[PDB]
């Protein structure tokens, strides 16, 4: 038995987003889905019930009205709906098993992996991809870092390799940063051993996946 | 509703840490519990404060005593250290109102020296009229990070980003700093550096746009 | 509404066991019953027995409402549970336990 | 706090009726579907008693003449029939708040005589006569109510069993003597009891064959009366005491000589202040005829102070008695 | 023409009794066997009577529902099955059948067995209760009262009220965890606390007034409705005039002549004085000497010291003297005192 919703999702302010969560190993038609928000860094925060017996539905006063709920009992998958969503209302939405009685909420034990939906105002813009070269060498008996400086990307997610694969010593991505402009910011750098400096090369494969911009850039000190 | 657990629990290894969830007449309602760790879906921990479901550890419990409710884990183990949300049920405003949320502060290392490198904007895109000074710190202990850009010595806030730490392979931290700035900037000033303090360890280096 | 008596039963239970009291009756132990899914007169014939304390005397008059036949205790399918011994706190966490699952499943009376 | 009022305040009911005695509250009682009211029975100069809690449940040991009934404000205690045996004073009490109030009270009691079924009783007097031996003793009689032809007049050794004397109040039983002779018609009888013996120094009772419950008479009983002279006439055994030391650390001492057995009453009981008499501050304390051997008891409690005894080196009570040849010296010393 | 009796039957308390009583010589089962209570103490009393042929019994009216008859035609004995006794029972029952001759003419009582001796055994629950009855105006009055057989952390002791004539009043109460409750009408001059330890329950008063003299009760309570079930019989209080004499008589020892010095019997006693108002009474050994005992009727005394009674009293025992210990109660104190002698 396992809950499974739909991949990750991007929209702008003012759209709206319909998930899905599919129920598979159990009686859907005896037990009725729940939502549960996460904002990045903060609490959980109920937001909506529905059966999959009768077809009530309830929500919390911060959603009541702005959200529409309904299900499928042909593939066992609910739909919630947003509508008129904010810049504050990015986080990612779960779906877990809870009782169809309309008049208790009890616990809640299957929980779905979930669904990121990031509301921006920026565009789907490609990225300027950079590399990131050593002002002053390698010191001495250390070892290297050096990476591509990945500015002005939108949205989520860029991964990030190195010479097609051929390198994974002293890899290291770090999170994505978020400038005022909306834009997403990226920098990952590989530790690289100080023995192969100037014999072998190095080369970024960054894959944007949304502007499906693949490109490679070499990389050389001053 | 209203509950209000402390947002904050430091226990040592190998003892018992307790998480209560402070607030009104919740001892009169069914305090289930909720484990969430970084980056996964929460999980069901304790349920009706007695009953543990299949593939749950033993060393869990939880207590219910009149106006407080506590959980009890013993044997503190580093793989455990997560979220925990006390959560209840109610007949007023919504039946469901999840708690603040305690990060368990298991004191898994010491302090560690966190490792920092700053780059200047490539040249590339120097030749394309733009500027981008970034901050690398990675590798401390905990998670608490102090940024600073100070250009000559002297403390700029325009155009400059930062997030909270990540986690990592080795349950270090790391964090990145960016400085937007433009090319004229760049090369106005006579020096320009980033400063990371971690517990009052001032640990910063500085670049010059003469030589990078 | 009928869930009106049921969530003032669970208030008066919660607030005289809490742990600011002292230890309830004070060691007199108390016989333990079936948790059968309607023990109220179950629970109101075991508790009977309990000379004065002075702080369960609500709760008494509560489980007397909802069972108000009073039923006798000859009820019980084995007397081993009035023969098993348990104090006083064990036995009213258990009711309180059970009647909070009740209140939670919507069976009120 | 609540107050309850009962009506009426105080009921007389004859037998065989239904009592209705009914206690109403100021306010309701009532908590969680049940009523909080009880009742008591006081009778006279005895302690109460539970009869029915919740105002609806009878207690053990309790007659099926009790009822309780009512709705939240009134409490009617019921009892049916009306016995003569009920007639108590009862109490409508509450424990439904922190602060109990029992009811007016209502006094219950058996109006126009009533009976219960010819309840005899005798009277008689008296309880120890003054008889000597070989005398005919004269005892008396008296009952309630009239029958005339059945009242027994037993006779019964103290610790043993009755024995009867006369039968229909005229005809003599089965073994008993001539010199016993009962008669009397109505209520107040006369025994007549000639060559008292000391087989006849016994107890008397009496009991009625009319109307059941037979009851039974009060009773006259003898054990000894009489003395001669000498016989009586004892030696008296003269007692005396030191002072108390309870009495000595208080600052005063009241000394005391004890003539403990002895025959007549007459004896002048003086003291000797230091072998100096005075008639002052000298009680005679007298006890009656001793029940053992008619003898007599007396102690002169010669009350005083500390100091009036603390220069006295001995102080010697002198009596002169009948039983005295020569007067006995007690003195003590120091 | 006999009747066997049983003997000696030690009663418990709501102890259903059953003594034997066999007949001989007869015909058991021919004539209605009669109950007759003899109740030493007391007089004669009556308790029923019921015949062997038909088991139809016309008990008494304390009786009718308290004691139960028997008559077994099988084995020649009438069994007393009463029910539920009291202190009132412990007396001898005699034996006895309707002896009667022509045909329901002379019914008449000349058979009597030995009696049947039923003695219902003391030690019930204990609601004692102490404390004096005459207090002056204005005084803090004090009853203890105390009780045997349980402890007070398991039961709950109330304090009733009754003036003379009047009707019942709360006055307060308290339970065995610590809770102490007072009558909204007196919760200001009233306070009540436990002991435990001593097995008893205190009672104050301020500023008491003529009104105040009541009986003052102590009963228990039972379990849940939490009624009361036990009652003892209440020690009285009396408030009419200021008494000077708030205290009992200190009882002065008088010890005895030596062992050596007494031609006859050695006699002890105690001076009593310095106690108002009278009687007080007064014992020896509590109550275990009755051999040359001799009580001097107390007389008021001159007007030199207040006039205090002064009552004398003394047992006569043989050389040498035993453990003789004083014992005396004084109502207007409710003091307690003993005493051993030493010449």
């Amino acid at each position: 038995v396992q809950l499974v919703q739909s991949g990750a999702e991007v929209k702008k302010p003012g759209a709206s987003v319909k998930v899905s969560c599919k129920a598979s190993g159990y009686t859907f038609t005896n037990y009725g889905l729940s939502w549960v928000r996460q904002a990045p860094g903060q609490g959980l925060e109920w937001m909506g019930w529905i059966s999959a017996n009768n077809g009530d539905t309830n929500y919390g006063q911060e959603f009541q009205g702005r959200v529409t709920m309904t299900t499928d009992t042909s593939t066992s998958t609910a739909y919630m709906e947003l509508r008129s969503l904010r810049s504050d209302d990015t986080a990612v939405y779960y779906c877990a098993r809870d009782s169809s009685s309309s008049w208790a909420r009890w616990f809640f034990d299957l929980w779905g992996r979930g669904t990121l939906v990031t509301v921006s105002s920026a565009s789907t813009k490609g990225p300027s991809v950079f590399p990131l070269a050593p002002s002053s060498k390698s010191t001495s008996g250390g070892t290297a870092a050096l990476g591509c400086l990945v500015k002005d990307y939108f949205p989520e997610p860029v991964t990030v390799s190195w010479n097609s694969g051929a390198l994974t010593s002293g890899v290291h991505t770090f999170p994505a940063v978020l400038q005022s402009s909306g834009l997403y910011s990226l920098s990952s750098v590989v530790t690289v051993p100080s023995s192969s400096l100037g014999t072998q090369t190095y080369i970024c494969n960054v894959n944007h996946k949304p502007s499906n911009t693949k490109v490679d850039k070499k990389v050389e000190p001053k | 509703y209203v509950l209000t657990q402390p947002p904050s629990v430091s226990v040592a290894p190998g003892k018992t840490a307790r998480i209560t969830c402070g607030g009104n007449i919740i001892g009169s309602k069914l305090v289930h519990w909720y484990q969430q760790k970084p980056g996964q879906a929460p999980v069901l921990v304790i349920y009706d404060d007695g009953d543990r479901p299949s593939g749950i550890p033993e060393r869990f419990s939880g207590s219910n005593s009149g106006n407080t409710a506590t959980l009890t884990i013993s044997r503190v183990e580093a793989g455990d250290e997560a979220d925990y949300y006390c959560q209840v049920w109610d007949t007023g405003s919504d039946p469901v109102v999840f708690g603040g949320g305690t990060k368990l502060t298991v004191l898994g290392q010491p302090k560690a020296a966190p490792s920092v490198t700053l780059f200047p904007p490539s040249s590339e895109e120097l030749q394309a009229n733009k500027a981008t000074l970034v901050c690398l710190i990675s590798d401390f202990y905990p998670g608490a990070v102090t940024v600073a850009w100070k250009a000559d010595s002297s403390p700029v806030k325009a155009g400059v980003e930062t997030t909270t730490p990540s986690k990592q392979s080795n349950n270090k931290y790391a964090a990145s700093s960016y400085l937007s700035l433009t090319p004229e900037q760049w090369k106005s000033h006579r020096s320009y550096s980033c400063q990371v303090t971690h517990e009052g360890s001032t640990v910063e280096k500085t670049v010059a746009p003469t030589e990078c | 509404p009928p869930s009106t008596a049921l969530r003032e039963l669970i208030e008066e239970l919660v607030n005289i066991t809490q742990n600011q009291k002292a230890p309830l009756c004070n060691g007199s132990m108390v016989w333990s019953i079936n948790l059968t899914a309607g023990m109220y007169c179950a629970a109101l014939e075991s508790l009977i027995n309990v000379s004065g304390c002075s702080a369960i005397e609500k709760t008494q008059r509560m489980l007397s409402g909802f069972c108000p036949h009073k039923v006798s205790a000859g009820q019980f399918s084995s007397l081993h549970v009035r023969d098993t011994k348990i104090e006083v706190a064990q036995f009213v966490k258990d009711l309180l336990l059970h009647l909070k699952k009740l209140f939670r499943e919507g069976q009120f009376n | 706090d609540i107050v309850l009022t009962q009506s009426p305040a105080s009921l007389a009911v004859s037998l065989g009726q239904r009592a209705t005695i009914s206690c109403r509250a100021s306010e309701s009682v009532d908590s969680y579907g049940q009523s909080y009211m009880h009742w008591y029975q006081q009778k006279a100069g005895q302690p109460p008693k539970l009869l029915i809690y919740l105002a609806s449940n009878l207690e053990s040991g309790v007659p099926a003449r009790f009822s309780g009934s009512g709705s939240r404000t009134d409490f009617t205690l019921t009892i049916d029939p009306v016995q003569a045996e009920d007639a108590a004073t009862y109490y409508c009490q509450q424990n439904a708040e922190d602060s109990r109030t029992f009811g007016g009270g209502t006094k219950l009691e058996i109006k126009g005589g009533g009976g219960g079924g010819g309840d005899i009783q005798m009277t008689q007097s008296p309880a120890s006569l003054s008889v000597s031996v070989g005398d005919t003793i004269t005892l008396t009689c008296h009952a309630s109510q009239n029958i005339d032809v059945w009242l027994s007049w037993f006779q019964q050794k103290p610790g043993n069993i009755p024995k009867l004397l006369i039968y229909k109040a005229s005809n003599l039983h089965t073994g008993v003597p001539s010199r016993f002779s009962g008669s009397g018609s109505g209520t107040g009888f006369t025994l007549t009891i000639s060559s008292l013996q000391p087989e006849d120094i016994a107890t008397y009772y009496c009991q009625q064959a009319h109307s059941y419950p037979f009851t039974f008479g009060g009773g006259t009983k003898l054990e000894i009366k009489g003395g001669g002279g000498g016989r009586t006439v004892a030696a008296p055994s003269v007692f005396i005491f030191p002072p108390s030391d309870e009495q000595l650390k208080s600052g005063t001492a009241s000394v005391v000589c004890l003539l403990n057995n002895f025959y007549p009453r007459e004896a002048k009981v003086q003291w000797k202040v230091d072998n100096a008499l005075q008639s002052g501050n000298s009680q005679e304390s007298v006890t009656e005829q001793d029940s053992k051997d008619s003898t007599y008891s007396l102690s002169s409690t010669l009350t005083l102070s500390k100091a009036d005894y603390e220069k006295h080196k001995v102080y010697a009570c002198e009596v002169t008695h009948q039983g005295l040849s020569s007067p006995v010296t007690k003195s003590f010393n120091r | 023409v006999q009747l066997q009796q049983s003997g000696p039957e030690l009663v418990k308390p709501g102890a259903s009794v059953k003594i034997s009583c066999k007949a001989s010589g007869y015909s058991f089962t021919s004539y209605w066997i009669h109950w007759i209570k003899q109740r030493p103490g007391q007089g004669l009393e009556w308790i029923g009577m019921i015949d062997p042929s038909d088991g139809e019994t016309r008990l008494n009216q304390r009786f009718q529902g308290r004691a139960t008859l028997t008559v077994d035609e099988s084995t020649s004995t009438a069994y007393m099955q009463l029910r539920s006794p009291t202190s009132e029972d412990s007396a001898v029952y005699y034996c006895t059948r309707l002896k009667e001759y022509g045909n329901y003419d002379s019914f008449y009582f000349d058979v009597w067995g030995a009696g049947t001796l039923v003695t219902v055994s003391s030690g019930e629950v204990q609601l004692k209760e102490s404390g004096p009855g005459l207090v002056a105006p204005g005084g803090s009055l004090s009853i203890t009262c105390t009780v045997s057989g349980f402890s007070l952390t398991d039961s709950s002791i109330n304090w009733v009220r009754q003036p003379p004539g009047k009707g019942l009043e709360w006055l307060g109460m308290i339970w065995g965890d610590g809770r102490i409750d007072y009558a909204d009408a007196l919760k200001s001059r009233l306070s009540i606390s436990k002991d435990s330890s001593k097995s008893q329950v205190f009672l104050e008063m301020t500023s008491l007034r003529t009104d105040d003299t009541a009986t003052y009760y102590c009963a228990r309570d039972g379990y849940f409705p939490y009624a009361m079930d036990f009652w003892g019989q209440g020690t009285s209080v009396t408030v009419s005039s200021g008494g000077a004499s708030t205290k009992g008589p200190s009882v002065f020892p008088l010890a005895p002549s030596s062992k050596s010095t007494s031609g006859g019997t050695a006699a002890l006693g105690c001076l009593v004085k310095d106690y108002f108002p009278e009687p007080v009474t007064v014992s020896w050994n509590s109550g275990a000497l009755t051999s040359g005992v001799h009580t001097f009727p107390a007389v008021l005394q001159s007007s030199g010291l207040y006039s205090l009674s002064s009552v004398v009293t003394v047992p006569s025992s043989s050389l040498g003297t035993q453990t003789y210990i004083c014992n005396v109660n004084h109502k207007p104190s409710n003091t307690k005192v003993d005493k051993k002698v030493e010449p």
